[PDB]
C-alpha cells in the first residue's frame, strides 16, 4: 500500500521563483475590505496613461533664443538607458526589466509668454550613419513642423523600427538591438517677440508617455550602482 | 476644466464607527480662499509650495473650522483651485498636484511651507493627479479629491491625507514683477464623529 | 498572479491565504 | 492640426502603423512581479535563554539597492499576504553543531511580547530551557534541525494580519497623540507581524530572510526612484550584459 | 428604596487630556440616569476608530491603543428618607460584550506582569 | 407627561432672510444637562431660579454652542426637563414655567440667577405654560417650547425669548437636607444665519 | 425610557448605528482554538530495563501559565480526541548516541500496567531487553530512531477512550467509596490514557509533549482566570507589542 | 474546525477519529 | 476488518492478498 516513489535528483534544492506556494500556518483570517481608490493592476498602464518630464543638463525643458539656426536643440540616443530619460518614469520602470518594445510619445509644451512665437522641426533620425548636425541635414527624414502659435503643445511619436522583435532596456557599447535611432528637435525659426528686452528666450517642456504598443519583459535584479 | 483625484467623492458614512454621525451641509463646510505665495523671478525650478490640507490653515476655516474643532474625526474631499495671476508677457509654468500621504516636509508637518524637490520627483510629479498651469495658455488649475487613507476616515489633527504641491517647472521669465499664486479650498462631503467636551 | 501548479489548491482557498469581504 | 502625413504641413506628423502584441504586457502585472521569493534581510539568532528580542517584518523601509526595495516605493498603499523561507547559514566550522535544534515562532500584527526562558526540558542532568514564547501553541512555532539537514531551511505562508484595511507605505501624520519624532510616517501595525529565531547555534550562524508576497494589491502610483547615476550629455548609459561586443 | 439619586454617564473621545467636571463632560455623548425611574440602566460604549480593529493588548498611548473614556458623574446627590441610616449608595457596574464585538488572532501568553 | 409651550415646534426657515440657511441636525444641537440649584429648607415661598435660555450657560453647550458662536442669528425651540431629587419624606412643591420675554432680572440679563417674585406673579405664574412638581406625586416637570418673539428669529446674544422659572410654592418641609434641582435643555429645530468672520 | 437620542431627556441615550461584520467571530470558535499543537509538558524517558512508570495524559490540572492551561479551565465538561508530537531533545553531546532506538507505547483509558523487561533480542553476545509492554501489539507502539533523524520526533492521533460520555474538568464529589483526600475532584479515567517512552538514551535526553485536541466540545462556561496582575487606578496596563512607540 | 487540506480524509472518517451515536 | 485508508487498494485485490474460490 505505500506509494512507490523516486526522489527526483534536485529534491532538496530551493529555487526562488517556484510557481507554487508554501504551507499555511495561520488559516481562517478574514480581512477587512478596502474602498481606497486608484488600485493599479499592471505597471504599463500608469506608464502609458502618464507623462513623465525629460532630462537635459538638469532641467526638464529646452531653450530657444532670439538666435539659433540649424544647431540641433534637443538630441537623444533612442535607448532606454539614454540621458534625457534618466529622470523619467518610463525609463526607471524599465530598469525593472530586460526588453522593451514600441513607440514613445513626446509632449513638448512651449511655455514662452503669449507675446512670443517660434517654430521647430522635431525629427527622428534612424540609427545608421554618424548623426546629423544641421536642420537641412535632418529634414530629409521623418519629422513634422511645430509652429508654436497654432498649438502651444505638441505630441511626437518615436516609432519602433527594428529586426529586433524586442529591444534592450539595458543598452551599452553599440549593438544592433541597443539603439533604435535619434530624437532631435531643431529650431525652425527663432524667437520673435513683442519686445525682445523682456522676452529673449523660450522654455519648451518635454514629456514622455509610454507607447500604446509599448511593453516590457523579463524582470531582472539590480546590478552594482553605476 | 475639472480634474478628479482618483475618483468622485463618496458621501458614504465611515465603515468604522457605531458612534453617532453628523454630516456637514455645505453651508457649514463652506468655501475658503487664501494666497499661497508670490512665485518670483529667482526661484529656480524644483521649488514648490506645500499645502497639506488642511492644517496650519485650519484655524482660518472659521465655521467648517469650528465643527472639526469639537469633534474627534472627519472624512471629506476637497474642491481646490489654484490661481496664479500673471500677464501675457510672463512665461513659465508650474504643475500643481494633490498628493496621497505626501511627505518629506522636514517634519514641519501639516504646516504649509516651501521646498526644493529632489528632481526624480518633479520629473515624475505628474504621476499623481495634477494639472498644468502654462503661462501662455491658462491661468487656473482645478482639482477635486475624495476622502482617502488607511483608515476609513481619520483625525485631521494627526493626519492630512491630501496635500497640494504647487511645483515650479519653467522659471518665471518676463516682466520684473512676481506672479501671485492663490487657492480656494472648500470641503466636500464632510462628516464628523465624537464630540469632544468643553474647553475649560 | 504567479500561482500555477494544480497542487496549488492542495490546501483550501480558506485555509491557505486571506479573505476579503 | 492636419495629422496624417506627407505634405511638409504644419501640425502634420507622419503615419504610424502601430505594432502588434506578443507577451500581452503580463510581466508588468503587479500581482506577478510580487509572487516570488526575495532575499530581503539577513539576521542572527537568539540564545535559547536570556530575555530576547522579536524581529519585525517591515519591508517598507528600503534604502538597500534591491528592486523589491523600490516597487514597494512605487505605491502609496499596499496589501498582500506573506510567505517565508528562512535558511540559516553557517559562520564557523560546520562540525560544531551536532544537533542544531532551532525554534521559530511567528507573531501576528499586534501580539504581546516579553519572553524569558520558561519551558524546561530535562533528562540526565544538563537540561534545556527554551523560550517562554518559543513554545508551540496559538502563534505558529516551527522547529527544524540543521544536522546534515540537506537544506538548512524551513518555510511557510502567513496572512495579512494588520488591523488596517490596507498599509500606508507613506504617512503624512503621526501614529501617536504625542507628536514626537520617530512617530512620523509611522502608524502602528503597518507591517506583517514578527518572528523569533532561537537556538543552541545563535553563534555559529546567521539567517537569510526571504519574503514572497502573494495577492499583491497596489493603490496610488508614486514616483519611481532612478536607481543609477545621471549619464553625460547626449550619451547613453553603457552597461555590462548578455549581449555586448565580445 | 427610601433613597434616590441621578448620574450623568458620559463617553469622552480620546483626544484632549481628560475632563475633570460634569459641566466639562456634558458637551459629549451622555444620557441621564434618574435612579427612581429604572433602578438599573444600560449604556453602550461605541466603537470609534480609523482602526478596522483595536488593541487587546494596550500600552504607551498609540492611535489604536485607546478608543476614549467612560465616566459616570454624579448628577445630584443622595436624597434619603433619613440620612442617619442611608448616607450612601452602591451602583454595581457590569460589562456585557457588544453585538458588533469580535476578536481575532489567537496569541500565546507572555511573562506575567 | 409632555406639556407644550403654546405650540409644537415648526421647522420653518425664517420669513426675514434671503441670506443662506444652515439647519442644525440633532447631532449638532445635541443635549445638555446641568444642576439648577439646591432648594433648601429656609427659602420661603416666592423664590425662584431664573434660567433664561440659553445664555450664561451658552458657553457650556460645547457643540451646539460652537455653531451659534460663529453665526449671527438662530430660531429654535427647547426640549427642557427640570428634575428635583427628593425622598418620600419631603414635602413641598414648585411650579416651573417657560416664560415669553420674562423680565425683572434686575438687568442681570441672560445670566441665570435667583429672585423673589412680587406674589401677584407666583399666584398667577400658572397663567403661563407651566407644570406642577408636587413632592408627594411626581419628581419631574417636562416642557417643550417653540421659536417665539417679535422677530421671525433673533440674536441669542441680545435676546432670549424663552426663560424657565422654577418657582417655590410650598416650602421644602421634611428631612434636614436640601433637594437638588436639575435641568436638561436640548435645542429643537435649530437654524442659523450669517457666519461671522475669524476671531483674530 | 425615551431611548433614541438628542433631547437632554432622562432614560434617553444617544443613537448607535452598530457595526458591520468582517471575520464572522470564527477565531473564538472553541473547535478551532483547540485543533492545533500545544507544547504541554516535558518529560524524560525510561531505561529499556528496570520496572518503569507509565505517564498520564491529563491536561486538566493546569497552573502553568500557558493559554491552553486556562481555556480548559473555561469549561465544566470537555470532550475532544487527541493528537501528539513527541520530539526528544538532547541534553548532552549529540555524538553519544549512535543508534537511539526509542520505544513508545500508548495505553487507552483504563489499561493494565505492571511492566518489567520481558522481551529479549540477542545477537553476538551483549543482547538487548526491551519492556514487557514496550512491545508491539494491541495498544499502538511507535519506534523511531534519532541518529541524524532530520527531526528527532514522532507523532500520531488517538481517540477519546474514557468510559465517561464527557470529562468533568471539575468534580464536587469523590471517585471512591473511601472519601479520602486525593480522591476529591478525581473520578478515574477522566483523561486521555497513558504513554511509555523507553530507550538506550533516557539519560542524554528529555522529551517534549505536544497535544492537539481535534473535535473540541465544551459544555458549561466557567469563570475565566485573569492571567495578569490588577493594574493601578484609572490607568491602563501597558505591555510590550508589535505596535508601540518606537 | 481547523482541518483543511483535501488529504485530511486520506484516512477514513471511521478510522481517523472517534464516532458519536 | 482494520484496513482503512484509500491507498489500501494502491495495489490490486488480486496482487495484494490471497483469493478464495
Ligand atoms: C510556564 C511555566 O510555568 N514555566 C515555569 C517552568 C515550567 O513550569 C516547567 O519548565 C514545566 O516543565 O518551571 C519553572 O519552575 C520549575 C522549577 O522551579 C523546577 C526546579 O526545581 O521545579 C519545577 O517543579 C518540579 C517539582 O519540584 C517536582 O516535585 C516535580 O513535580 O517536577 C516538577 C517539574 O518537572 C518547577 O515547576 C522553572 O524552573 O522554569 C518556573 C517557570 O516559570
Ligand atoms: C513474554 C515472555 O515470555 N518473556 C520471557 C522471555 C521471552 O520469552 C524471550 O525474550 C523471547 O525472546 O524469555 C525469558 O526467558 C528466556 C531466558 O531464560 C533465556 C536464557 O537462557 O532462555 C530463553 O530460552 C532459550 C532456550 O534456552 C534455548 O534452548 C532456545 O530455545 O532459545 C530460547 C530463546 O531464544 C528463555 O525463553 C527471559 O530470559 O527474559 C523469560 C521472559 O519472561
Amino acid at each position: 500500500a505505500p506509494i512507490r516513489v523516486v526522489s527526483v535528483p534536485e529534491s532538496d534544492s530551493f529555487m526562488s521563483s517556484v510557481p507554487d506556494n508554501s504551507t499555511p500556518l495561520y488559516p481562517k483570517v478574514v480581512v477587512p475590505p478596502r474602498q481606497v481608490p486608484g488600485r493599479f493592476t499592471n505597471f504599463i498602464d500608469v506608464a502609458k496613461q502618464t507623462y513623465s518630464f525629460c532630462s537635459i543638463s538638469g532641467k526638464p525643458y529646452f531653450e530657444v533664443t532670439n538666435t539659433s539656426g540649424d544647431e540641433p536643440l534637443f538630441q537623444m540616443d533612442v535607448s532606454l538607458s539614454a540621458a534625457e530619460l534618466h529622470g523619467t518614469y518610463v525609463a526607471s520602470l524599465s530598469s525593472f526589466f530586460a526588453q522593451y518594445r514600441g513607440s514613445l510619445n513626446f509632449y513638448f509644451i512651449f511655455t514662452g509668454a503669449a507675446a512670443t512665437k517660434a517654430k521647430f522641426l522635431v525629427a527622428f533620425v534612424p540609427p545608421h550613419s554618424a548623426a546629423p548636425k544641421t536642420r537641412d541635414e535632418a529634414m530629409a527624414c521623418i519629422h513634422a513642423v511645430w509652429d508654436v502659435g497654432l498649438n502651444s503643445a505638441f505630441s511626437f511619436n518615436v516609432p519602433y523600427s527594428s529586426p529586433a522583435d524586442f529591444m534592450a532596456v539595458y543598452s551599452a557599447e553599440a549593438t544592433v538591438v541597443n539603439v533604435s535611432g535619434w530624437l532631435q528637435v531643431y529650431a525652425l525659426t527663432a524667437l520673435t517677440s513683442t519686445d525682445i528686452a523682456v522676452n529673449s528666450k523660450g522654455r519648451v517642456l518635454v514629456a514622455v508617455s509610454a507607447g500604446p504598443d509599448f511593453s516590457l519583459r523579463h524582470p531582472v535584479d539590480l546590478p552594482d550602482k553605476q | 476644466g475639472t480634474t478628479y483625484c482618483y475618483s468622485k467623492p463618496d458621501g458614504r458614512p465611515p465603515s468604522t464607527v457605531s458612534d453617532p454621525v453628523t454630516r456637514l451641509g455645505p453651508t457649514l463646510s463652506r468655501h475658503y480662499t487664501f494666497k499661497v505665495g508670490e512665485w518670483p523671478h529667482s526661484q529656480s525650478h524644483g521649488h514648490a509650495w506645500i499645502c497639506p490640507l488642511p492644517s496650519d490653515k485650519l484655524k482660518k476655516m472659521g465655521s467648517f473650522h469650528e465643527v472639526v474643532k469639537a469633534h474627534h474625526l472627519v472624512k471629506n474631499g476637497w474642491d481646490v483651485v489654484v490661481q496664479v495671476n500673471a500677464s501675457f508677457a510672463h512665461s513659465g509654468a508650474l504643475c500643481v498636484a494633490a498628493v496621497p500621504e505626501y511627505e518629506h516636509t522636514h517634519e514641519k508637518a501639516l504646516k504649509w511651507s516651501e521646498l526644493e524637490e529632489p528632481a526624480y520627483t518633479y520629473q515624475q510629479l505628474s504621476v499623481f493627479p495634477h494639472q498644468l498651469l502654462n503661462l501662455r495658455t491658462n491661468s487656473s488649475v482645478h482639482l477635486v479629491m475624495p476622502y482617502i487613507g488607511p483608515g476609513p476616515t481619520t483625525n485631521l489633527t494627526l493626519h492630512n491625507p491630501w496635500t497640494i504641491v504647487i511645483l515650479i517647472l519653467s522659471e518665471l521669465t518676463g516682466p520684473g514683477q512676481t506672479v501671485p499664486v492663490t487657492m480656494s479650498v472648500a470641503p466636500i462631503d464632510a462628516m464628523v464623529n465624537g464630540p469632544l467636551p468643553n474647553p475649560e | 498572479g504567479n500561482s500555477g501548479s494544480i497542487v496549488q489548491n492542495f490546501y483550501m482557498q480558506q485555509y491557505q491565504n486571506s479573505i476579503d469581504a | 492640426v492636419t495629422n496624417v502625413g506627407e505634405d511638409g504641413e504644419p501640425g502634420e506628423t507622419e503615419p504610424r502603423h502601430a505594432l502588434s502584441p506578443v507577451d500581452m504586457h503580463v510581466h508588468t502585472d503587479v500581482s506577478f512581479l510580487l509572487d516570488r521569493f526575495f532575499d530581503v534581510e539577513t539576521l542572527e539568532l537568539s540564545n535559547l535563554t536570556g530575555s530576547p528580542a522579536t524581529h519585525v517584518l517591515d519591508p517598507f523601509g528600503s534604502t538597500a539597492q534591491l528592486a523589491w526595495a523600490r516597487l514597494l516605493n512605487t505605491c502609496t498603499y499596499f496589501f498582500s499576504d506573506l510567505e517565508l523561507s528562512i535558511q540559516f547559514k553557517f559562520t564557523t566550522t560546520p562540525s560544531s553543531v551536532g544537533e542544531g535544534f532551532v525554534w521559530v515562532k511567528w507573531f501576528p500584527v499586534g501580539a504581546p511580547t516579553k519572553t524569558t526562558d520558561a519551558w524546561q526540558l530535562e533528562g540526565g542532568g544538563n537540561s534545556v530551557r527554551i523560550q517562554q514564547l518559543a513554545v508551540a501553541g496559538m502563534s505558529p512555532t516551527v522547529v527544524f534541525k540543521i544536522a546534515g539537514s540537506r537544506s538548512q531551511a524551513c518555510g511557510f505562508s502567513v496572512p495579512y494580519t494588520s488591523m488596517w484595511r490596507v498599509v500606508p507605505v507613506f504617512y503624512n501624520g503621526w501614529g501617536a497623540p504625542t507628536k514626537e519624532k520617530a512617530t512620523y510616517n509611522w502608524l502602528p501595525g503597518a507591517h506583517f507581524g514578527s518572528i523569533l529565531l532561537t537556538s543552541d547555534a545563535h553563534d555559529k550562524g546567521g539567517c537569510y530572510l526571504r519574503y514572497r508576497f502573494p495577492r499583491a494589491n497596489m493603490y496610488c502610483p508614486r514616483p519611481i526612484p532612478p536607481a543609477f547615476t545621471r549619464p553625460a550629455d547626449k550619451t547613453r548609459h553603457k552597461f555590462p550584459t548578455n549581449i555586448n561586443k565580445q
